[PDB]
């Protein structure tokens, strides 16, 4: 049976979405700030 | 008794190297950048309805401390900080996972098992083994057609001195050695760094020899049986082949030493001295 | 009859006696009735009959005894080669002092003794583990480190404080869960940050290593041999110590003659048959079993319940071997011995071992 | 506060009060700790495939 | 608090252990899997008639 990996270090591609979801939240924050600058009429 | 191979123990406590190991420098620098990224992001969102305070808050929430009284004042700053901390958890979590992984597959090597370990179909240069020059064990070598190939490799570095094979493995030049058991199982129990391989190879036992049909042939064997019935040989053995009565082994969990962990204490001292290097700085700036 | 060493089997209703690679065994046994006997001793006898002259046919026993003596009238197995009704006898027959006097023996071929059988009790993952994952280095390292960095914190604060400071910094390491107060001053805060980043990796590394010690589990109740206190004290340590044997055995006479001091304790624990014992064990009705490992070894690598293993093997009651019976003061022994020795000289013993001696749990 | 509690509850916060609801918060925290532990436990396996 | 840490730590360790030795069964391999030297009642297998 296939022997196992010797616990390689970690690198970026492995942690793929862990920064993309971050940037997505950042953009969501941007659009909410837009919404704030918008709500000055209500 | 039988035939068996001697090996040297492993001295297992040799696993860890550092603590920055499980990552790679790339990720280190990248997250170091991203923390400042979200810091200035928060501060700029704050100016458009606290800067160093906000940076403190953010770059702190990573390291689980509680220094800093800040908070988000807007709505979007709040909606951001939540997932900021969500991300934060993942980092240390994955760190635990990886460091655990590095200690479970931390299996240095499997000890060789018997003749039929196919590493000894044809060996490499990183594993030497032979018999003593002209030792009668070779008789079962050549009389059995298979080990001929091994016999050639066994003939490579045959140590001619039986009393020197122990030294040969004691010098790490040799590592494994083929021989009979009933002397090895005694030899391993001198110091527990020398171990057996447990696989019995050739079933036979010793005895007493007399010239053909002595008046004492059918006689003394009755004693040697009856004497072996009560307890004799067992006690004599425990008094002669049980010196130091050492136990064998486990796949050691390899508890960590200061000698491979203390790397963080270098950073401790570095932070110690950065204190005095920063001390007069803020005073003068005030 | 036997343990697996000699298996009887009925006759095939189509072809009469039965299939190939098996010698018939029939006789006027009970009141002539038939069977055919296949197994290890069968093949040994066949290879012997090859190199030497022919044999006679087979025979089974009525006195039922594996070779017991009573009133000078040895009943059972050997009891039939004292009247020379059989020139010799084979099968899994032990080798003792009492049996050696009447008839002679071959040279033995399979090592054997008397050992212990018990279920592999789970019983332990660790007696004490909390301190195992670390050397004494790092603990005093942390202590001196805190003891000095507290002073550095006080004496960076020169440009409520001391006791509370050490309080906070200690509490920091273990999850920093305790609610505290009094960090202040934009000069030393960064030091505290450093100590916290140290503490988190410390805890993580700790629990990581500790997540391994539970993956060794070299559990063993290494109850030593027949010189053990639990044996010496069958009731001084727990109620349910209950040994088990099957008398009318060579092992039985041996253990009686040597350890009458506890043999009287044993008589309340005589079962019927051999597999009755393993059943009673798999139910835990009986605590520990003792018998010749000549069959325990084989029985080990037979069950899916791999808990049924021995205590440290080889270190068994007495080292003897299995042989072959022969009528006293005859001539065949000189030849038969050389025969079985040459058999050893072909390595075919390991072959017949692999034939039927291996077990799944031999790993 | 209650969101921040789950992920290590590391973020500094304020305003728990009232000796009636505190116990509820305690319940949620005892839930959060086992949650995190179970999570990292399972995640300590995917790196062993 | 020192004691307090140990509890949750050990808890993590144990729950991890329950998921690493969580190996239900090894799939049977070839004829020579000695489970098929003589089988039990919890594993049935045969061929088609004739
Ligand atoms: C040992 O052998 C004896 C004799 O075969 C067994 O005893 C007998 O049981 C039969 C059945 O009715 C009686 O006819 C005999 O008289 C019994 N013999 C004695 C001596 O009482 C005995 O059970 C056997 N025990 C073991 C442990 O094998
Ligand atoms: C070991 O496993 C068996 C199987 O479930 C269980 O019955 C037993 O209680 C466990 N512990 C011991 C000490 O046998």
């Amino acid at each position: 049976e296939k022997n196992e990996v010797m616990s390689s270090q970690l690198d970026i591609d492995n942690m793929a979405g862990v920064f993309y979801m971050l940037g997505a939240a950042m953009a969501l924050s941007l659009i909410t700030f837009i919404s704030e600058h918008l709500f000055y009429w209500q | 008794q039988g035939l068996t191979i001697l090996v040297k123990k492993e001295i297992p406590r040799s696993t860890l190297d550092s603590f920055m190991q499980p990552f790679q420098s790339t990720l280190w620098l990248l997250v170091g950048l991203s923390v400042h990224v979200v810091a200035v992001m928060l501060y700029l969102l704050d100016r458009f309805s606290t800067l160093s305070s906000a940076m403190w808050f953010s770059w702190g929430v990573l390291l689980n401390s509680g220094i800093g009284e800040g908070a988000p004042r807007s709505f979007s700053a709040r909606i951001l900080g939540m997932v900021w901390a969500g991300f934060a958890m993942i980092i240390v979590a994955s760190y635990t996972a990886n460091l655990a992984a590095f200690l479970v597959l931390d299996r240095p090597e499997e000890r060789i098992t018997g003749i039929n370990d196919p590493r000894l179909r044809n060996p490499s240069d990183k594993f030497i083994y032979a018999t003593v020059k002209q030792s009668s064990v070779d008789i079962y070598f050549r009389r059995q057609v298979e080990l001929s190939t091994m016999y050639r490799h066994m003939e490579k570095h045959n140590y001619e001195s039986a009393a020197e094979a122990i030294q040969a493995v004691r010098d790490n030049k040799l590592h494994a050695f083929i021989w009979d058991s009933a002397v090895l199982e005694f030899e391993a129990s001198q110091k527990c760094d020398l171990v057996t391989t447990g696989e019995l190879f050739f079933r036979s036992g010793f005895g007493i020899g007399m010239r053909k049909d002595s008046p004492w042939k059918q006689q003394v064997s009755l004693s040697i049986l009856k004497s072996h019935e009560n307890g004799f040989m067992e006690d004599l053995d425990k008094t002669w082949v049980r010196y130091q009565e050492c136990d064998s082994r486990s796949n050691a969990p390899a508890t960590l030493t200061c000698e491979n962990m203390a790397g963080v204490f270098m950073l401790v001292a570095g932070g110690i001295v950065a204190g005095i290097f920063l001390i007069f700085i803020e005073i003068a700036y005030k | 009859e036997e343990a697996p060493f000699v298996i009887v089997e009925s006759v095939d209703p189509l072809s009469g006696t039965c299939m190939r690679n098996t010698v018939p065994c029939q006789k006027r046994i009970i009141s002539y009735i038939k069977k055919c006997c296949k197994g290890f001793c069968i093949d040994i006898l066949k290879k012997i009959s090859k190199s030497v002259k022919f044999t006679y046919d087979l025979y089974l026993v009525t006195n039922g005894k594996h070779g017991k003596k009573i009133n000078g009238t040895w009943n059972g197995m050997i009891g039939e080669v004292v009247m020379k009704r059989a020139y010799m006898a084979v099968g899994s027959l032990t080798i003792n002092e009492e049996r050696s006097e009447v008839v002679d023996f071959s040279v033995p071929f399979i090592e054997t003794g008397i050992s212990v059988m018990v279920s592999r009790s789970n019983g332990t993952v660790s007696p004490s583990a909390f301190l195992e994952p670390f050397s004494a280095c790092v603990w005093v390292m942390m202590f001196v480190m805190l003891l000095i960095v507290s002073a550095v914190a006080v004496f960076v604060f020169e440009y409520f404080t001391i006791g509370k400071a050490i309080w906070l910094l200690w509490g920091l390491v273990f999850n920093n869960s305790v609610p505290v107060q009094n960090p202040k001053g934009t000069t030393s805060k960064i030091m505290v940050s450093v100590w916290a980043f140290f503490a988190v990796i410390f805890l993580a590394s700790y629990t990581a290593n500790l997540a391994a010690f539970m993956i060794q589990e070299e559990y063993v109740d290494q109850v030593s041999g027949l010189s053990d206190k639990k044996f010496q004290r069958p009731n001084d340590f727990s109620p349910p110590f209950r040994f088990g044997t099957v008398p009318n055995g060579s092992t039985e006479r041996n253990i009686r003659n040597n350890y009458a001091e506890m043999h009287a304790y044993m008589g309340k624990f005589n079962q019927r048959g051999v597999d009755d014992a393993l059943l009673s064990l798999k139910t835990g009705k009986l605590d520990a079993f003792i018998y010749d490992a000549a069959v325990l070894n084989y029985m080990a690598g037979r069950d899916e319940g791999c808990k049924l293993v021995t205590i440290g093997s080889g270190k068994v009651f007495a080292s003897t071997g299995y042989g072959i019976a022969i009528q006293k003061d005859s001539g065949w022994k000189r030849q038969v011995d050389l025969a079985i020795l040459q058999l050893f000289g072909d390595g075919e013993m390991e072959e017949l071992e692999a034939l039927w001696l291996t077990g799944i749990c031999h790993n």
